[PDB]
RNA sequence: CAUCAUUCUAUGGUUACCCAUCAUUAGAGGAAAUUUCCAAUAAACUCUGGUGUAAGGCUUAGAGUGAUGGUCGAGGUGCCCUAUUUAGGGUGAGGAGCCUCGGUGGCAGCCCCACCAAAUCCUCU
RNA sequence: UAGUCUGGCACGGUGAAGAGACAUGAGAGGUGUAGAAUAAGUGGGAGGCCCGGGCCGCCGGUGAAAUACCACUACUCUGAUC
Protein backbone atom coordinates (compact mmCIF):
# COMPACT_ATOMS: atom_id res chain seq x y z
CA UNK A 1 0.00 0.00 0.00
CA UNK A 2 2.85 2.39 0.94
CA UNK A 3 4.90 4.03 -1.89
CA UNK A 4 5.38 7.37 -1.35
CA UNK A 5 7.66 10.11 -3.56
CA UNK A 6 7.31 13.17 -1.29
CA UNK A 7 10.82 14.60 -1.64
CA UNK A 8 10.53 16.98 -4.94
CA UNK A 9 7.01 17.67 -4.36
CA UNK A 10 6.97 20.45 -6.84
CA UNK A 11 6.21 20.86 -11.30
CA UNK A 12 2.70 20.89 -10.57
CA UNK A 13 2.19 24.48 -11.81
CA UNK A 14 3.10 22.92 -15.25
CA UNK A 15 -0.17 24.68 -16.54
CA UNK A 16 -0.69 26.03 -20.33
CA UNK A 17 0.89 22.94 -22.27
CA UNK A 18 -1.91 20.30 -20.94
CA UNK A 19 -4.32 22.94 -19.95
CA UNK A 20 -6.44 24.36 -23.26
CA UNK A 21 -10.19 23.87 -22.64
CA UNK A 22 -12.55 26.19 -21.34
CA UNK A 23 -16.09 24.86 -19.04
CA UNK A 24 -15.54 24.11 -15.78
CA UNK A 25 -13.34 20.76 -14.81
CA UNK A 26 -13.34 18.93 -12.18
CA UNK A 27 -10.16 17.21 -10.90
CA UNK A 28 -11.64 13.21 -10.97
CA UNK A 29 -8.37 10.81 -10.11
CA UNK A 30 -8.36 7.35 -11.24
CA UNK A 31 -6.34 5.08 -9.48
CA UNK A 32 -5.23 1.47 -10.54
CA UNK A 33 -5.86 -1.28 -8.15
CA UNK A 34 -5.42 -5.45 -8.15
CA UNK A 35 -7.09 -8.60 -6.53
CA UNK A 36 -10.23 -7.35 -5.04
CA UNK A 37 -13.25 -9.76 -4.85
CA UNK A 38 -16.78 -7.85 -5.71
CA UNK A 39 -18.60 -10.97 -4.61
CA UNK A 40 -18.52 -11.87 -1.63
CA UNK A 41 -18.23 -10.03 2.13
CA UNK A 42 -15.09 -8.53 0.93
CA UNK A 43 -15.68 -4.84 1.20
CA UNK A 44 -13.99 -1.70 -0.90
CA UNK A 45 -15.91 0.94 1.35
CA UNK A 46 -15.42 3.96 3.42
CA UNK A 47 -15.18 7.88 3.26
CA UNK A 48 -11.77 9.32 2.41
CA UNK A 49 -11.72 12.59 4.38
CA UNK A 50 -10.35 15.78 2.62
CA UNK A 51 -10.38 18.89 5.76
CA UNK A 52 -8.47 21.25 2.59
CA UNK A 53 -11.59 22.60 0.49
CA UNK A 54 -12.42 20.16 -2.30
CA UNK A 55 -16.05 21.84 -2.84
CA UNK A 56 -18.00 19.21 -5.54
CA UNK A 57 -19.90 20.86 -7.45
CA UNK A 58 -23.21 18.67 -8.49
CA UNK A 59 -27.08 19.00 -8.44
CA UNK A 60 -26.88 20.37 -4.46
CA UNK A 61 -30.15 20.05 -2.28
CA UNK A 62 -30.03 20.94 1.65
CA UNK A 63 -32.94 21.40 3.86
CA UNK A 64 -33.06 22.16 7.63
CA UNK A 65 -35.27 23.82 10.19
CA UNK A 66 -33.22 25.49 12.59
CA UNK A 67 -31.30 28.95 13.13
CA UNK A 68 -30.12 27.88 9.38
CA UNK A 69 -33.34 30.62 8.18
CA UNK A 70 -30.37 33.58 7.72
CA UNK A 71 -27.28 30.82 7.92
CA UNK A 72 -28.59 29.02 5.45
CA UNK A 73 -29.21 32.17 2.82
CA UNK A 74 -25.08 33.34 2.92
CA UNK A 75 -24.94 30.32 0.46
CA UNK A 76 -28.01 30.96 -0.56
CA UNK A 77 -30.61 27.84 0.41
CA UNK A 78 -32.99 25.70 -1.85
CA UNK A 79 -35.05 25.60 1.20
CA UNK A 80 -38.21 23.56 -0.12
CA UNK A 81 -41.14 23.74 2.79
CA UNK A 82 -41.12 19.89 4.81
CA UNK A 83 -44.61 19.76 3.66
CA UNK A 84 -43.46 20.00 0.03
CA UNK A 85 -41.62 16.58 -0.44
CA UNK A 86 -44.87 14.96 -1.74
CA UNK A 87 -44.54 15.32 -5.41
CA UNK A 88 -40.65 14.47 -4.61
CA UNK A 89 -41.57 10.90 -4.52
CA UNK A 90 -44.64 10.50 -6.49
CA UNK A 91 -43.78 11.97 -9.80
CA UNK A 92 -41.10 8.60 -9.96
CA UNK A 93 -43.31 5.99 -11.05
CA UNK A 94 -46.70 7.44 -11.95
CA UNK A 95 -44.69 10.17 -14.20
CA UNK A 96 -41.49 9.04 -15.92
CA UNK A 97 -39.16 12.21 -14.47
CA UNK A 98 -36.64 11.85 -12.06
CA UNK A 99 -38.43 14.09 -9.70
CA UNK A 100 -35.79 14.90 -7.69
CA UNK A 101 -33.40 16.77 -10.00
CA UNK A 102 -30.87 17.42 -6.42
CA UNK A 103 -28.17 14.65 -6.49
CA UNK A 104 -28.25 15.31 -2.35
CA UNK A 105 -31.03 14.91 0.43
CA UNK A 106 -29.93 16.10 4.29
CA UNK A 107 -30.46 15.01 7.77
CA UNK A 108 -30.86 17.43 10.56
CA UNK A 109 -31.53 18.31 14.76
CA UNK A 110 -33.34 20.72 16.69
CA UNK A 111 -36.13 18.33 15.98
CA UNK A 112 -34.87 14.80 16.17
CA UNK A 113 -36.63 13.72 12.85
CA UNK A 114 -36.10 15.04 9.20
CA UNK A 115 -38.73 12.75 7.96
CA UNK A 116 -39.58 9.15 9.00
CA UNK A 117 -42.90 8.74 6.68
CA UNK A 118 -42.81 7.19 2.92
CA UNK A 119 -40.85 10.60 1.70
CA UNK A 120 -37.60 9.99 3.89
CA UNK A 121 -37.48 6.19 3.84
CA UNK A 122 -38.51 6.63 -0.24
CA UNK A 123 -35.07 7.89 -0.75
CA UNK A 124 -33.93 5.17 1.02
CA UNK A 125 -33.15 3.32 -2.81
CA UNK A 126 -32.58 6.11 -4.42
CA UNK A 127 -28.74 6.84 -4.50
CA UNK A 128 -27.37 10.28 -3.58
CA UNK A 129 -27.06 8.75 0.12
CA UNK A 130 -28.29 11.68 2.92
CA UNK A 131 -25.94 11.12 5.54
CA UNK A 132 -24.59 14.43 6.40
CA UNK A 133 -24.65 15.97 10.01
CA UNK A 134 -25.78 19.61 10.69
CA UNK A 135 -26.81 19.00 14.46
CA UNK A 136 -26.40 21.60 16.91
CA UNK A 137 -22.98 23.56 16.32
CA UNK A 138 -23.95 26.66 13.86
CA UNK A 139 -20.54 27.71 12.87
CA UNK A 140 -21.83 28.09 8.80
CA UNK A 141 -23.01 23.94 9.23
CA UNK A 142 -23.80 24.66 5.38
CA UNK A 143 -21.09 23.87 3.16
CA UNK A 144 -19.09 22.03 5.87
CA UNK A 145 -19.75 18.27 3.80
CA UNK A 146 -18.65 20.28 0.71
CA UNK A 147 -15.76 21.69 2.44
CA UNK A 148 -15.16 18.57 4.27
CA UNK A 149 -15.13 14.67 3.38
CA UNK A 150 -15.62 13.11 -0.39
CA UNK A 151 -17.63 9.85 -0.72
CA UNK A 152 -16.48 7.06 -2.86
CA UNK A 153 -17.91 3.17 -3.36
CA UNK A 154 -17.54 -0.54 -4.14
CA UNK A 155 -19.51 -2.30 -7.40
CA UNK A 156 -18.78 -5.45 -9.09
CA UNK A 157 -16.46 -3.69 -12.15
CA UNK A 158 -12.93 -3.96 -10.13
CA UNK A 159 -12.22 -0.24 -10.50
CA UNK A 160 -12.26 2.76 -8.30
CA UNK A 161 -12.88 6.78 -9.32
CA UNK A 162 -13.29 9.70 -7.26
CA UNK A 163 -12.37 13.73 -7.38
CA UNK A 164 -9.71 14.84 -4.89
CA UNK A 165 -9.53 18.27 -6.10
CA UNK A 166 -11.35 21.43 -8.69
CA UNK A 167 -10.18 23.60 -11.08
CA UNK A 168 -10.67 26.81 -9.18
CA UNK A 169 -8.14 26.70 -6.57
CA UNK A 170 -4.71 26.14 -8.16
CA UNK A 171 -1.64 23.86 -8.62
CA UNK A 172 -0.61 25.09 -5.00
CA UNK A 173 -4.31 23.74 -3.94
CA UNK A 174 -4.52 20.69 -5.88
CA UNK A 175 -1.19 19.58 -4.43
CA UNK A 176 -2.89 20.16 -0.95
CA UNK A 177 -5.00 17.67 -2.09
CA UNK A 178 -2.66 14.47 -2.89
CA UNK A 179 -0.83 14.41 0.48
CA UNK A 180 -3.76 14.08 2.49
CA UNK A 181 -5.95 11.60 0.16
CA UNK A 182 -3.33 8.61 -0.37
CA UNK A 183 -2.21 8.76 3.88
CA UNK A 184 -5.47 7.76 4.30
CA UNK A 185 -4.89 4.28 2.55
CA UNK A 186 -1.81 3.39 4.49
CA UNK A 187 -4.16 4.61 7.97
CA UNK A 188 -7.25 2.68 6.38
CA UNK A 189 -5.99 -0.90 6.41
CA UNK A 190 -7.88 -4.20 6.72
CA UNK A 191 -5.76 -7.46 4.83
CA UNK A 192 -7.23 -6.76 1.92
CA UNK A 193 -3.64 -6.42 1.65
CA UNK A 194 -1.68 -4.13 -0.46
CA UNK A 195 -4.21 -2.69 -2.67
CA UNK A 196 -2.83 0.27 -4.61
CA UNK A 197 -0.42 -1.01 -7.14
CA UNK A 198 0.18 1.87 -9.27
CA UNK A 199 -0.52 5.53 -8.64
CA UNK A 200 -2.26 8.09 -11.46
CA UNK A 201 -1.94 11.95 -10.48
CA UNK A 202 -3.66 13.74 -13.17
CA UNK A 203 -5.68 17.32 -14.29
CA UNK A 204 -8.83 16.77 -14.90
CA UNK A 205 -8.27 16.80 -19.06
CA UNK A 206 -4.15 16.08 -20.49
CA UNK A 207 -1.87 13.42 -20.15
CA UNK A 208 -0.83 10.21 -17.34
CA UNK A 209 2.24 11.82 -14.34
CA UNK A 210 3.40 9.57 -12.17
CA UNK A 211 4.11 9.83 -8.67
CA UNK A 212 4.28 6.55 -6.67
CA UNK B 1 -67.00 -35.72 -20.85
CA UNK B 2 -67.98 -31.81 -21.62
CA UNK B 3 -71.54 -30.89 -20.36
CA UNK B 4 -73.16 -28.09 -21.73
CA UNK B 5 -75.79 -25.72 -19.88
CA UNK B 6 -78.28 -23.63 -22.26
CA UNK B 7 -80.90 -21.69 -21.47
CA UNK B 8 -85.04 -21.53 -21.77
CA UNK B 9 -85.90 -18.74 -23.04
CA UNK B 10 -83.95 -15.57 -24.84
CA UNK B 11 -81.98 -12.66 -23.30
CA UNK B 12 -82.31 -9.03 -24.09
CA UNK B 13 -79.34 -9.03 -26.32
CA UNK B 14 -79.26 -12.96 -27.66
CA UNK B 15 -82.41 -11.99 -29.51
CA UNK B 16 -80.88 -8.48 -30.82
CA UNK B 17 -77.96 -10.91 -31.49
CA UNK B 18 -80.48 -13.65 -33.00
CA UNK B 19 -82.72 -11.24 -35.24
CA UNK B 20 -80.54 -9.24 -36.48
CA UNK B 21 -77.39 -11.48 -37.37
CA UNK B 22 -79.77 -15.28 -38.04
CA UNK B 23 -80.92 -13.09 -41.20
CA UNK B 24 -77.13 -12.79 -42.22
CA UNK B 25 -76.62 -16.49 -41.89
CA UNK B 26 -78.37 -18.36 -44.79
CA UNK B 27 -78.51 -22.07 -42.63
CA UNK B 28 -81.62 -21.01 -40.07
CA UNK B 29 -82.39 -24.05 -38.33
CA UNK B 30 -83.31 -25.32 -34.92
CA UNK B 31 -80.02 -27.68 -34.86
CA UNK B 32 -77.47 -24.43 -36.13
CA UNK B 33 -79.33 -21.80 -32.96
CA UNK B 34 -79.12 -24.31 -30.00
CA UNK B 35 -75.04 -25.02 -31.11
CA UNK B 36 -74.72 -21.47 -31.94
CA UNK B 37 -76.97 -18.96 -29.57
CA UNK B 38 -77.23 -22.63 -27.12
CA UNK B 39 -80.85 -22.57 -26.20
CA UNK B 40 -82.71 -25.89 -24.86
CA UNK B 41 -83.36 -26.91 -28.60
CA UNK B 42 -87.25 -27.38 -28.34
CA UNK B 43 -87.12 -23.44 -28.59
CA UNK B 44 -85.39 -22.47 -32.12
CA UNK B 45 -88.04 -24.83 -33.88
CA UNK B 46 -90.97 -22.74 -32.60
CA UNK B 47 -88.99 -18.92 -32.66
CA UNK B 48 -88.53 -19.45 -36.81
CA UNK B 49 -92.62 -19.59 -37.76
CA UNK B 50 -92.86 -15.95 -35.40
CA UNK B 51 -90.34 -14.96 -37.70
CA UNK B 52 -92.07 -16.20 -40.67
CA UNK B 53 -95.30 -14.53 -39.19
CA UNK B 54 -93.10 -11.41 -38.94
CA UNK B 55 -92.37 -12.22 -42.49
CA UNK B 56 -88.23 -12.16 -42.78
CA UNK B 57 -87.28 -15.65 -43.44
CA UNK B 58 -88.54 -18.55 -46.35
CA UNK B 59 -89.92 -21.48 -45.77
CA UNK B 60 -88.14 -24.02 -47.78
CA UNK B 61 -89.46 -27.54 -46.97
CA UNK B 62 -90.46 -27.87 -43.58
CA UNK B 63 -90.14 -31.79 -42.02
CA UNK B 64 -90.83 -33.51 -38.38
CA UNK B 65 -86.42 -33.71 -38.44
CA UNK B 66 -85.33 -30.75 -39.68
CA UNK B 67 -86.93 -27.80 -40.74
CA UNK B 68 -84.68 -25.23 -43.83
CA UNK B 69 -85.07 -21.45 -44.31
CA UNK B 70 -83.00 -19.27 -45.68
CA UNK B 71 -82.01 -15.56 -45.34
CA UNK B 72 -83.72 -12.56 -47.40
CA UNK B 73 -84.24 -12.29 -51.05
CA UNK B 74 -82.27 -10.11 -53.59
CA UNK B 75 -85.10 -7.93 -55.13
C1' C C 1 -67.00 -8.58 2.20
C1' A C 2 -61.68 -11.05 1.29
C1' U C 3 -57.99 -8.12 -2.06
C1' C C 4 -53.34 -5.74 -5.18
C1' A C 5 -52.76 -0.20 -6.82
C1' U C 6 -54.79 5.49 -6.60
C1' U C 7 -54.98 10.44 -4.14
C1' C C 8 -55.70 13.25 1.29
C1' U C 9 -53.69 12.12 6.35
C1' A C 10 -49.74 10.09 8.65
C1' U C 11 -45.61 11.81 17.08
C1' G C 12 -45.24 6.04 12.74
C1' G C 13 -38.87 2.86 10.18
C1' U C 14 -32.85 2.78 9.94
C1' U C 15 -29.16 5.58 5.11
C1' A C 16 -22.26 3.06 3.97
C1' C C 17 -28.93 0.85 3.76
C1' C C 18 -34.34 -0.93 3.43
C1' C C 19 -38.52 -4.52 -0.47
C1' A C 20 -40.60 -9.11 -3.52
C1' U C 21 -38.42 -13.56 -5.94
C1' C C 22 -34.21 -16.27 -6.94
C1' A C 23 -29.29 -18.43 -4.24
C1' U C 24 -28.62 -21.16 0.57
C1' U C 25 -28.97 -22.28 6.69
C1' A C 26 -32.47 -24.92 11.32
C1' G C 27 -38.50 -26.63 10.88
C1' A C 28 -44.18 -28.28 9.25
C1' G C 29 -46.34 -31.77 5.67
C1' G C 30 -49.03 -38.39 0.95
C1' A C 31 -53.31 -39.81 -2.96
C1' A C 32 -53.29 -43.37 -6.44
C1' A C 33 -51.10 -47.80 -6.80
C1' U C 34 -52.65 -52.91 -4.42
C1' U C 35 -55.82 -56.85 -4.32
C1' U C 36 -58.40 -57.41 1.67
C1' C C 37 -56.91 -53.55 5.24
C1' C C 38 -53.75 -51.50 8.80
C1' A C 39 -49.77 -48.75 10.70
C1' A C 40 -45.15 -47.14 8.13
C1' U C 41 -41.94 -46.44 4.11
C1' A C 42 -39.74 -42.19 0.94
C1' A C 43 -40.04 -37.43 -0.76
C1' A C 44 -41.92 -34.07 -5.17
C1' C C 45 -43.77 -29.40 -4.05
C1' U C 46 -45.58 -25.17 0.08
C1' C C 47 -44.08 -21.84 3.49
C1' U C 48 -41.83 -19.69 8.95
C1' G C 49 -37.53 -16.31 10.98
C1' G C 50 -31.11 -16.03 8.81
C1' U C 51 -28.37 -13.59 4.84
C1' G C 52 -26.94 -11.66 0.12
C1' U C 53 -26.99 -8.50 -4.50
C1' A C 54 -28.83 -6.80 -10.93
C1' A C 55 -35.61 -3.74 -11.18
C1' G C 56 -38.75 -1.22 -7.24
C1' G C 57 -43.95 1.25 -3.18
C1' C C 58 -41.51 -2.56 2.02
C1' U C 59 -44.89 -3.28 5.79
C1' U C 60 -48.25 0.10 9.33
C1' A C 61 -53.76 2.71 11.54
C1' G C 62 -57.02 4.70 8.27
C1' A C 63 -60.80 9.03 5.20
C1' G C 64 -62.41 9.52 -1.06
C1' U C 65 -60.91 6.28 -5.71
C1' G C 66 -59.23 1.97 -10.73
C1' A C 67 -62.45 -2.94 -10.71
C1' U C 68 -66.48 -8.78 -9.21
C1' G C 69 -72.24 -7.54 -3.43
C1' G C 70 -69.63 -14.55 -7.41
C1' U C 71 -65.02 -12.97 -9.86
C1' C C 72 -60.83 -12.50 -13.40
C1' G C 73 -62.22 -14.62 -18.14
C1' A C 74 -60.72 -21.03 -18.52
C1' G C 75 -59.80 -23.43 -22.49
C1' G C 76 -54.40 -25.44 -23.83
C1' U C 77 -49.79 -27.21 -21.94
C1' G C 78 -47.22 -33.72 -20.21
C1' C C 79 -45.37 -38.73 -20.02
C1' C C 80 -45.38 -43.49 -22.31
C1' C C 81 -46.07 -47.40 -27.51
C1' U C 82 -45.64 -47.43 -33.07
C1' A C 83 -41.73 -47.44 -40.10
C1' U C 84 -49.64 -44.48 -40.25
C1' U C 85 -43.86 -40.23 -37.49
C1' U C 86 -46.95 -33.18 -41.29
C1' A C 87 -49.32 -39.17 -38.02
C1' G C 88 -51.50 -43.42 -35.40
C1' G C 89 -52.21 -46.32 -30.59
C1' G C 90 -52.76 -45.11 -24.46
C1' U C 91 -55.51 -42.47 -19.17
C1' G C 92 -52.72 -44.21 -12.70
C1' A C 93 -52.37 -40.21 -8.66
C1' G C 94 -50.95 -35.52 -6.40
C1' G C 95 -48.39 -31.09 -6.20
C1' A C 96 -46.37 -27.18 -9.02
C1' G C 97 -45.07 -23.58 -12.83
C1' C C 98 -46.80 -20.00 -17.68
C1' C C 99 -49.45 -17.03 -22.62
C1' U C 100 -53.71 -14.15 -24.85
C1' C C 101 -58.29 -10.51 -25.53
C1' G C 102 -53.82 -14.95 -29.92
C1' G C 103 -53.03 -14.86 -36.37
C1' U C 104 -55.31 -17.82 -40.79
C1' G C 105 -60.62 -21.62 -42.21
C1' G C 106 -66.39 -22.10 -42.40
C1' C C 107 -73.73 -19.70 -42.32
C1' A C 108 -66.54 -15.19 -43.45
C1' G C 109 -66.39 -10.57 -37.44
C1' C C 110 -69.33 -12.16 -32.44
C1' C C 111 -71.06 -16.40 -31.23
C1' C C 112 -70.33 -21.48 -32.79
C1' C C 113 -66.46 -24.49 -34.57
C1' A C 114 -61.18 -26.59 -36.63
C1' C C 115 -56.32 -26.81 -36.15
C1' C C 116 -49.92 -24.19 -34.64
C1' A C 117 -47.41 -23.17 -30.25
C1' A C 118 -45.42 -19.22 -26.74
C1' A C 119 -41.86 -21.72 -20.53
C1' U C 120 -43.42 -27.11 -18.47
C1' C C 121 -40.97 -30.19 -15.33
C1' C C 122 -40.10 -32.63 -10.61
C1' U C 123 -42.54 -38.19 -7.99
C1' C C 124 -44.49 -42.85 -5.63
C1' U C 125 -45.69 -46.45 -9.04
C1' U D 1 10.76 -55.00 15.45
C1' A D 2 15.01 -56.91 11.17
C1' G D 3 13.55 -57.14 6.26
C1' U D 4 10.73 -55.82 2.16
C1' C D 5 7.03 -52.60 -1.10
C1' U D 6 6.40 -47.46 -1.63
C1' G D 7 6.35 -41.47 -1.61
C1' G D 8 9.40 -36.90 -0.39
C1' C D 9 14.26 -34.52 0.19
C1' A D 10 19.38 -34.97 -1.10
C1' C D 11 23.76 -36.01 -4.22
C1' G D 12 21.42 -34.38 -9.32
C1' G D 13 22.99 -32.38 -14.18
C1' U D 14 22.43 -31.02 -20.30
C1' G D 15 19.62 -29.74 -24.72
C1' A D 16 15.24 -29.56 -27.50
C1' A D 17 10.07 -30.22 -28.47
C1' G D 18 5.69 -29.56 -25.78
C1' A D 19 1.02 -28.40 -22.39
C1' G D 20 -0.56 -24.80 -18.73
C1' A D 21 -0.01 -20.41 -15.92
C1' C D 22 2.04 -16.02 -13.94
C1' A D 23 5.11 -11.40 -15.31
C1' U D 24 3.66 -9.10 -19.54
C1' G D 25 3.32 -5.95 -24.59
C1' A D 26 -1.17 -4.70 -28.84
C1' G D 27 -5.96 -5.87 -31.19
C1' A D 28 -11.00 -7.72 -31.15
C1' G D 29 -15.00 -8.43 -27.75
C1' G D 30 -20.28 -7.18 -25.43
C1' U D 31 -27.79 -7.56 -28.11
C1' G D 32 -33.71 -6.69 -21.42
C1' U D 33 -38.62 -4.66 -23.40
C1' A D 34 -37.31 -0.09 -25.25
C1' G D 35 -35.20 5.37 -26.83
C1' A D 36 -32.70 6.89 -33.40
C1' A D 37 -28.49 3.06 -31.89
C1' U D 38 -24.84 -5.02 -30.65
C1' A D 39 -27.09 0.43 -22.78
C1' A D 40 -19.06 -3.87 -21.04
C1' G D 41 -18.68 0.20 -16.14
C1' U D 42 -16.91 3.66 -12.63
C1' G D 43 -15.83 10.33 -10.80
C1' G D 44 -18.49 12.85 -14.75
C1' G D 45 -21.76 15.89 -18.33
C1' A D 46 -24.45 20.48 -20.94
C1' G D 47 -20.55 21.60 -23.18
C1' G D 48 -16.14 21.05 -25.73
C1' C D 49 -13.81 20.11 -31.08
C1' C D 50 -11.97 21.39 -35.49
C1' C D 51 -13.27 24.57 -40.38
C1' G D 52 -15.86 34.30 -36.52
C1' G D 53 -17.70 29.57 -38.39
C1' G D 54 -19.50 24.57 -37.52
C1' C D 55 -20.12 19.39 -34.65
C1' C D 56 -22.22 15.50 -31.25
C1' G D 57 -25.74 15.88 -27.86
C1' C D 58 -29.23 18.26 -23.37
C1' C D 59 -34.52 17.81 -22.49
C1' G D 60 -38.54 14.80 -24.52
C1' G D 61 -38.11 9.26 -24.55
C1' U D 62 -36.38 3.55 -22.67
C1' G D 63 -34.74 2.86 -18.10
C1' A D 64 -31.02 4.63 -10.26
C1' A D 65 -27.07 5.17 -14.64
C1' A D 66 -27.74 7.68 -22.07
C1' U D 67 -24.25 8.95 -26.05
C1' A D 68 -19.41 14.75 -27.87
C1' C D 69 -15.95 15.68 -24.10
C1' C D 70 -9.50 12.86 -19.48
C1' A D 71 -8.90 7.88 -18.81
C1' C D 72 -8.39 2.87 -16.85
C1' U D 73 -9.52 -1.81 -14.53
C1' A D 74 -12.16 -6.04 -15.09
C1' C D 75 -14.66 -9.64 -17.86
C1' U D 76 -15.48 -13.89 -23.54
C1' C D 77 -11.24 -15.43 -26.37
C1' U D 78 -7.40 -14.73 -29.70
C1' G D 79 -2.33 -13.17 -29.17
C1' A D 80 4.29 -11.53 -29.78
C1' U D 81 7.61 -13.94 -26.37
C1' C D 82 15.20 -11.44 -22.97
Amino acid sequence: SRDTLYEAVREVLHGNQRKRRKFLETVELQISLKNYDPQKDKRFSGTVRLKSTPRPKFSVCVLGDQQHCDEAKAVDIPHMDIEALKKLNKNKKLVKKLAKKYDAFLASESLIKQIPRILGPGLNKAGKFPSLLTHNENMVAKVDEVKSTIKFQMKKVLCLAVAVGHVKMTDDELVYNIHLAVNFLVSLLKKNWQNVRALYIKSTMGKPQRLY
Amino acid sequence: RDKLNNLVLFDKATYDKLCKEVPNYKLITPAVVSERLKIRGSLARAALQELLSKGLIKLVSKHRAQVIYTRNTKG
